DNA sequence: GAATTGGTGAGGGTTGGGAAGTGGAAGG
DNA sequence: CCTTCCACTTCCCAACCCTCACCA
């Protein structure tokens, strides 16, 4: 059997609020580490990874190694029945045929409980470079999704560039063009609060906003992100839930022309 | 009853005198005569007790032009069938029962098809009652009607009665079937005396025709300005007429300001049109005039174009203000329907044809474009606010008109409608007013009556209508239907032979054709040719020429070449499926039938079975939700038929009516309960057909399809002889061959309507040989056999329409097209085949042929032969010089059925579904389209194609961004005009709101009732910017108040514009411009640039923008930055699937 | 001659729009002892019914007898006009086919006067039969908005269940089914939170969850709700208005074939 | 040149959101005397005027006087892109086709520069006539608004009377029809909440309510509103922006003269 | 009583569901 | 006294229904 028991149903909530816009479905990883999830958009441009640790939970069981089909956007409709403070569990028994959910309130004056359909799926699995990237930052959350969303009204596609002495975001179109720029924190106020540039030697890429504009659904789940960038390979955003684990994005970039050449 | 007797009597007499004062002589004295059957009705006549009894009159016409009438008394019956072995029980009490109301009952066998186990031969009894006269008959069936209906509902000597058969065929429909009396012979008569009836006899020795008096008459009125006249206030002008190729015309002098004289109007050598001309001094006299013209001429065919709508009921009005009966003294009577008929001659209508067999558009209906399709001129043209002004100021224009619409008339009348009316007759039962005016379906009934007749079958009665019908998973059905034809549209642009055109090709295709060559050569020329392949000197010197040129194409597929326009169809396609599948209506079994049939055998060829697909829609209610709400109504009350009533229960609505307001619950309800009120649901079934049962239907598809292929066959001969003379340069040989092939194209297409009948009446409601599933079978087929041959041209080509019958594709310019053979018989020395045609031909062959078509050898033995048998055949057209298609402007939505396709001489040749077709569409549009198309045949090059249509159609948009400002002020009440039309009463509408509504509602305002009160209301109007933000239907203003006087304009301008402080009220500041230069972009981005950017051309058209879909995917082609898909930059690891 | 003040016009309001969308016209029904109401859904599955006493109003006149057709969205489009604290009259006259709503502001600066006209409707009409209800809840309002706006993703009808340990909503589809369980408490930190049971046998009934979306809209006149069910008997929802009446809906359960 | 500078962004930001609606595409003006709009509405049923004055900037450039055509639907979403707190900064050069705006969190951790194209229009006005109006009412906005709203669901057009007591407002439609007042405060408690009349004559005009319920789009612009009224002349409804300017539409009455 | 069939374009109005924006009251 | 969450209202698009007339 696979099951699981998690105190505050509001981060998976979050989770599944994140996931549905990009992807349609996916197969969760179940192991006694705990549960990840990887797919990749129907358009692959675009990957996501999932980390939950097992250390997360107020209890956790997996007999065995599991694998199970999950339609995201049907489970982000059962979950918008769980209150925002209810205590959750989840039950899993190895046929797989179905997945069961109940919810409690924090008084136990009410239970609810939900019986999803699972599927079956086919899916690619892509490896991972693992290297350092010439530029990291960490930023609020909330500033980056303004950014993206401020940006994405004036055009299709973001310049990022990243210096030692800034960071930039620019994008152009019909109306003209608009440029964002951040600089290092000068003095912490709080972690959470400061902007931090790390970096070996300056990046300039360029992508489509259409993907931030679903990375940024994870601003609910963390005041911070972290952006890693390297020249002429994916960039990578990362959100991290304090507890469970984390989730990232991996963007390929546009590259030119002059290789054809 | 004496009353009804002496009314019936009196009314006969009245008649007899009436026909009498036409000339037509009773034969009252025994003799034996000769002559030529023209009319007939039913009658009632005295017997040797002096009892009434019923009767047809026939009237004859002989060939000194003396006519003659016979009354034929017969017996009218119906049958009824028993409970087993209670006949003479049933007869005795009928007999008994209604003494003195029924002429004589008696026992026939007949064979019934629906009848277990009939293929035998088994057959059962029926009684015939038949009546002294049919007014007992239409008494007693009400007598039994009910008891025989509540047996079946079960399902006394009465309750014997198990069902009654024909009781409703018409008495006279009867009587031709039953003596094989037909119109358009030539018959013996003989009159022995009243000992006994009298005899008419067909003779097939005499040939020609006699030639019957023929009168066509034309009208027209004063009447009041920008209003329809009147029969109160309105006198009649001049009233012009021909008989049998001489002209008369009457005028009223004191209207008509001088006198008029004879004159001579000729539109063509063969139209000569002398006229003669009277001159009468009082509406009155004029009236008097042709009332004694008429009975002077005696026509027995009289001719009006829509006659019924206007002509009739204002003359009838007029003479009836000066107390002239016309129903006396012409016998011309407005029937029950709303007809004018009489007893002595026949009234036909041209309109009642047009409408039905021309295959002209509505957009063609007026006279005026009949006859100048059909006849090639134009008559001439006049406004009917000005004939009144005309007609005072300078009569002969008037006179003009109204005698160029006499002569339109009766060479319309004379050339189209007498050959094939006529015809017609010959084989249909009917009179030629009945003939003419029916439905297509009821003459097909006939037609089928008239065989199952001499098949000796006992008809089905009408099928009984279904209401609310269930489901088998329990939801109320609210349709069924048959998927129909299939249709797609491949492609888009341009396609021209004059440029090249890429292809890509499958090098096993050629090598597929180039193995088969030979065996499509020899099928082709012995099927469709039927010339035998020993009858031919050289047909190996083509069959080289071909594998060489395939194997030309097989070793280089890859290749730019230009196209080949050709046009694939297959001729009378449905027909043809019908007779190769052997389906006939009755034929489609279950094997509960087959269960019972004794020829259910091993190794039996018998069944045959094909593939349909069911669609129905149902509403969601449950089962459950439907009965609980039936139980529900059990309480309900409802108002009365008629407010004095008393109030009805639930049970007391009947069928009718409960059936509607169950609906209307279910639906109310629905539209609360669920989310959605229609369920859409398609289903495959199969369906087995018997291929031994009765051929009577199939035999009657294939003479009637016989005979329109003799039609086909001499066009096309006439096509063969046109085109020698066109090469040759004789112009006056082209111009009378041309007349031969307009004529025989014309018929062979009033044919088709009827032909096509065959298929639809399977389905009509209520028709007696009734059944879905042969509906469905005959557009399945039609639909495989168009997409295997899509499947097939693919390979070699470019598909770019594909509609229910014929593929339009391109070919590349090295396939092998024609090959001509040298025959050695002179019976057709020469024979052409086109290669497309045979290579498709042998791909249908090879398939759908027919593999167990069976035939009764002898009737005696039950044997049957087995056949094989196709009549499918593809047939080509083209080549074609140009080819164009529209696109849409939703994303990759694809516009069907929208082309224009032109011949190689630079011509049009064919141009379809668009606004200058249907009738009223945006003037604009009509304009613009035209132009545009024309200039498609222009320019050199895929960039210049384009850059030539630009130049014209950026002339419009020119011409809104100026306003028109230098365009005429009357120009524009054209240019920006809908002419849309009503079908019917305003008062039906009621509530609903759309742009016609609204202005008829408008127009009532401005001219009240009279215009609203009847169906055919049309309307001129413009949409207006004043109410800014008012939703478009309130902003609809009518031409009509542009026409009132200025006084009233202005009023109404105000009162609909909402405007007080206007000076200028002028259509040119009340034109909404912004609302008509959306209409022309969105027309002209249909047709220029977006199948410009769908052919990889830069912006034809720098004005209109293109959509913004199109914009971003255009866009993202066109820059430097490519997105790599992650799997270019991370590895691929593995595939994996999980599974429960 | 009728007239009618009331100072807690907001009851007006959110009764009116309780129905505003539920039922197209009804005849109010006027006597010296109060103002009544019935109506049935033009779907005739469910019967609205709703009382005023005249005790309860700041004023009241009523001379005889008088009943008064009206269609609810009229009235709705113009007491949204009225502030929720504004006193509220009405005006009519037994001798005419309008009716006058006065709406005074409390700042006793701004007032408002309105006018619109009757329909004529007449009905054919039956009091409820009285009936022993076996079983009966009492429920805060907000618990049971709740739970009808949750089931209706998972489905189109609901199954409910009963018993003096608790009531189970339960629910199936396509997919995925689901229950709620509200055991019966035994101890409140406030009478507006209880829920409370009574029985004298258990009962099981299915409803149309697509109209108890619209009997929630009574929620804002009252922190709880009534419930009452027998078997083969409507469904009863019941809400008190402050002390001046009560609105109840009624509606037959589903029928099942078997 | 020109450049300007504001700290009270939100300003600028919610006069975009009253102006895009009554006029897509407009050409603003910029004078040592400060910054003007004016047009006739796209329907030219009504007009609209406003101004900011060069005294409200927190620092101000001009050196000559220029007209900029921008697309005020355009501009309007370039402004959602700042925050409320933003300052607010906008130059061009004299040659420029451009105009940059930038924003600055007062924290300066963040800057953000957006460049749109203008466009060349030229275009028609006159300067506004003015009257001493035979009515001035002033009034809370939130009031006004509820008024126009709540008559706009029942009919189309408005009649409004003024008098020594009270304002008062009626219409009619096809379901009913309905009458207001507010009277004049009898003793002011608090200058917000006061509403007041100016009397010099009586005055009744009709009005088509489509117009009163777009001017009521400035409603977040300002606390209290002001309708200047009188016989034979349009009326004004005038708002006032803080210190440095203001608002107003114009307006001709609906017609009787028909009857 | 008398009455062929199904497919699709174009223009217009109605309905319902989701996203975005503002205000209140609830929480700390 | 300040900040966040929830409810309610407003705005926009997609989907479906009405008619007439040509295409098979
Ligand atoms: N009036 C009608 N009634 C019923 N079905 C009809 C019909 N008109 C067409 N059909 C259905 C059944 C036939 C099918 C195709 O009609 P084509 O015009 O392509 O005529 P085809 O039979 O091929 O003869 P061709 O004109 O080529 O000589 O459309
Ligand atoms: S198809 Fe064959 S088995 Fe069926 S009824 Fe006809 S003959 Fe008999």
């Amino acid at each position: 059997m696979f099951e699981a028991r998690l105190v505050q149903g509001s981060i998976l909530k979050k989770v599944l609020e994140a996931l549905k816009d990009l992807i349609n479905e996916a197969c969760w990883d179940i192991s006694s580490s705990g549960v990840n999830l990887q797919s990749m958009d129907s358009s692959h441009v675009s990957l996501v990874q999932l980390t939950l640790r097992s250390e997360g939970f107020d209890t956790y069981r997996c007999d065995r190694n599991l694998a199970m089909g999950v339609n995201l956007t049907s489970m982000s409709k059962i979950l918008k029945c769980a209150g925002n403070e209810d205590i959750i569990t989840l039950r899993a028994e190895d046929n797989a045929d179905t997945l069961a959910l109940v919810f409690e309130a924090p008084n136990q004056e009410k239970v609810s409980d939900y019986e999803m359909k699972l599927m079956d799926l086919d899916v690619e699995q892509l490896g991972i470079p693992e290297q350092e990237y010439s530029c990291v930052v960490k930023m609020p959350s909330g500033e980056f999704a303004r950014i993206c969303r401020d940006l994405s009204h004036i055009g299709d596609a973001v310049v990022i560039s990243c210096a030692k002495d800034g960071v930039k975001f620019s994008a152009s179109g019909e109306l003209g063009n608009g440029n964002i720029k951040l600089s290092q924190t000068s003095n912490v106020d709080k972690e959470e609060e400061a902007v931090t540039i790390e970096m070996n030697e300056p990046v300039q890429l360029t992508f489509a906003l259409r993907y931030l504009n679903f990375f940024t659904k994870a601003t609910p789940l963390s005041s911070t992100v972290t952006l890693s960038m390297s020249a002429d390979v994916p960039l990578v955003v990362e959100y991290k839930i304090a507890d469970m684990g984390h989730l990232k994005y991996y963007l390929a970039p546009k590259i030119e022309d002059e290789e054809g050449s | 009853s004496s009353v009804s007797a002496l009314k019936r009597l009196e009314r006969s007499q009245w008649t007899d005198k009436m026909d009498l004062r036409f000339g037509f002589e009773r034969l009252k004295e025994p003799g034996e005569k000769t002559g030529w059957l023209i009319n007939m009705h039913p009658t009632e006549i005295l017997d040797e007790d002096k009892r009434l009894g019923s009767a047809v009159d026939y009237y004859f016409i002989q060939d000194d032009g003396s006519r003659f009438k016979v009354a034929l008394p017969y017996k009218p019956y119906f049958y009824i069938a028993t409970r087993k072995g209670c006949e003479r029980e049933v007869s005795s009490f009928l007999s008994k029962k209604f003494q003195g109301k029924i002429a004589k009952v008696e026992t026939v066998p007949k064979e019934d098809l629906d009848l277990p186990n009939h293929l035998v031969g088994l057959k059962r009894n029926y009684i015939r009652l038949s009546f002294h006269t049919v007014e007992d008959l239409v008494k007693v069936r009400k007598e039994i009607s009910p008891a025989v209906k509540k047996n079946r509902e079960q399902d006394d000597q009465l309750d014997n009665i198990v069902d009654m058969r024909e009781y409703d065929v018409p008495y006279h429909i009867r009587l031709s079937i039953d003596l094989k009396i037909h119109v358009a012979h030539w018959y013996n008569v003989r009159y022995r005396g009243n000992a006994f009836p009298v005899e008419i006899t067909r003779r097939d020795d005499l040939v020609e025709r006699p030639d019957p008096v023929v009168l066509a008459f034309a009208i027209a009125t004063t009447k009041l300005p920008l209003k329809f006249p009147d029969a109160e206030t309105d006198q009649i002008m001049m009233i012009s007429y021909m008989i049998d190729g001489q002209g008369y015309l009457i005028t009223n002098r004191e209207i008509v300001s001088e006198d008029i004289e004879d004159f001579e109007f000729t539109p063509k050598p063969e139209y000569e049109g002398p006229f003669c001309v009277f001159n009468e001094p009082d509406e009155a006299h004029l009236i008097q005039r042709w009332f004694e013209h008429v009975q002077e001429t005696k026509p027995t065919i009289m001719v009006t174009y829509n006659g019924d709508f206007f002509d009739w009921p204002f003359v009838e009005a007029r003479a009836a203000v000066h107390g002239l009966s016309m129903q006396q003294e012409i016998g011309f009577q407005k029937d029950s329907q709303g007809e004018y008929k009489a007893p002595q001659c026949i009234h036909m209508d041209c309109l009642r044809w047009v409408k039905r067999d021309s295959y002209l558009p509505v957009g063609s209906h007026n006279l005026k474009a009949a006859a100048k399709a059909k006849l090639g001129y134009d008559p001439v043209e006049l406004d009917p606010e000005d004939m009144c002004r005309m007609a005072t100021e300078q009569p002969q224009t008037l006179a003009t008109y109204s005698v160029s619409d006499a002569v339109a008339t009766y060479y319309l009348y004379m050339k189209y409608v007498h050959p094939f009316i006529f015809a017609l007759c010959t084989i249909i039962p009917m009179e030629p007013d009945e003939v003419l005016r029916k439905g297509s379906g009821t003459l097909c009934e006939a037609l089928l009556m008239v065989q199952a007749f001499h098949a000796n079958i006992i008809f089905p009665n009408k099928q009984e209508q279904e209401f609310n019908k269930l489901t088998d998973d329990g939801h109320v059905l609210d349709s069924e239907t048959y998927v129909g034809g299939h249709v797609e549209a491949l492609e888009s642009g341009v396609f021209r032979s004059d440029i090249p055109c890429r292809f890509r090709m499958n090098p096993a295709a050629f090598d597929f054709l180039l193995q088969r060559v030979e065996k499509t050569l020899r099928h082709a020329l012995e099927e469709e040719e039927k010339v035998p392949v020993e009858q031919v000197t050289n047909f190996e010197e083509v069959c080289d020429e071909i594998k060489s040129k395939l194997a030309s194409l097989k070793d280089v597929p890859s290749r730019i070449e230009c196209p080949l326009i050709y046009h694939l169809d297959v001729g009378a396609m449905y027909p043809n499926i019908i007779l190769t599948n052997r389906l006939q209506p009755s034929a489609m079994v279950d094997e509960a039938t087959c269960a019972a049939c004794d020829f259910n055998k091993p190794g039996a060829n018998c069944q045959r079975k094909m593939a349909w697909q069911w669609r129905g829609e149902f509403m969601p209610a449950s089962r459950s939700e439907y009965h609980r709400i039936q139980h529900q109504l059990e309480s309900e009350k409802f108002p009365p038929l008629f407010p004095e009533g008393p109030a009805r229960a639930f049970h007391e609505l009947s069928r009718e009516e409960q059936a509607k307001y169950e609906k209307r619950r279910l639906a109310d309800y629905c539209r609360k309960a669920y989310k959605k009120i229609h369920i859409t649901k398609v289903e495959e079934r199969l369906t087995t057909i018997c291929q031994r049962e009765n051929s009577f239907y199939v035999d009657t598809v294939r003479a009637f399809r016989d005979r329109r292929y003799e039609f086909k066959g001499l066009h096309k001969v006439w096509k063969k002889k046109l085109s020698a003379a066109v090469e040759v340069g004789d112009a006056a040989e082209v111009k009378r061959c041309k007349n031969m092939e307009v004529l025989y194209d014309s018929l062979q297409l009033a044919h088709k309507c009827i032909l096509n009948s065959f298929y639809g009446y399977v389905m009509r409601k209520g028709a007696r040989w009734y059944s879905m599933e042969m509906a469905g079978i005959v557009c399945f087929t039609g639909a495989n056999i168009i997409t295997q041959a899509r499947e097939l041209i693919e390979q070699i080509g470019r598909p770019l329409e594909l509609d229910t019958d014929g593929i339009w594709c391109v070919l590349p310019n090295s396939f092998p097209e024609n090959f001509v053979f040298k025959t050695t018989n002179v019976k057709k020395p020469k024979v052409t085949i086109s290669y497309p045609g045979a290579m498709l031909n042998i791909m249908v062959k090879e398939g759908f042929t027919n593999d167990q078509y069976q035939e009764l050898a002898e009737p005696s033995s039950l044997t049957y032969v087995t056949r094989s048998e196709n009549s499918i055949f593809f047939e080509v057209d083209g080549p074609y010089l140009a080819m164009i298609l529209p696109a849409s402007k939703e994303e990759g939505k694809k516009l069907k059925k929208r082309y224009a396709v032109f011949n190689e001489d630079g011509s049009l040749a064919e141009l379809k579904g668009f606004e200058v077709k249907r009738r009223g569409e945006l003037q604009l549009i009509k304009i613009f389209q035209s132009s545009v198309f024309e200039a498609f045949l222009k320019g050199s090059t895929l960039e210049e194609v384009y850059g030539s249509v630009a130049k014209v159609a950026d002339y419009w948009l020119d011409v809104l961004y100026s306003k028109a400002a230098n365009m005429p002020d009357s120009e524009l009440f054209e240019l920006i005009s809908e002419n849309r039309s009503m079908s019917r009463k305003l008062e039906d509408y009621g509530e609903q709101k759309s742009t016609s509504i609204s202005t008829a509602k408008r127009l009532a305002e401005f001219l009240g009732d009279q215009m609203v009160k009847d169906a055919g209301l049309s309307c001129r109007y413009i949409i207006s910017r004043k109410p800014e933000g008012s939703p478009v239907t309130e902003r609809a203003i009518p031409l009509a108040i542009f026409q009132a006087e200025p006084t009233v304009r202005k009023h109404f301008l105000r009162k609909w514009l909402k405007s007080s402080s206007l000076q200028d009220f002028d259509i040119r500041a009340i034109l909404d411009w912004d609302y008509y230069i959306e209409r022309l972009g969105s027309a002209i981005q249909k047709i220029i640039t977006i199948p410009a950017a769908l052919q990889q051309v830069k912006n034809p058209v720098p004005r209109v923008k293109h959509p913004d879909w199109l914009h971003k995917k255009l866009l993202e082609k066109n820059d430097v930055y490519k997105q790599k898909k992650i799997s270019e930059l991370f590895t691929l690891e593995g595939r994996r699937q999980v599974t429960m």
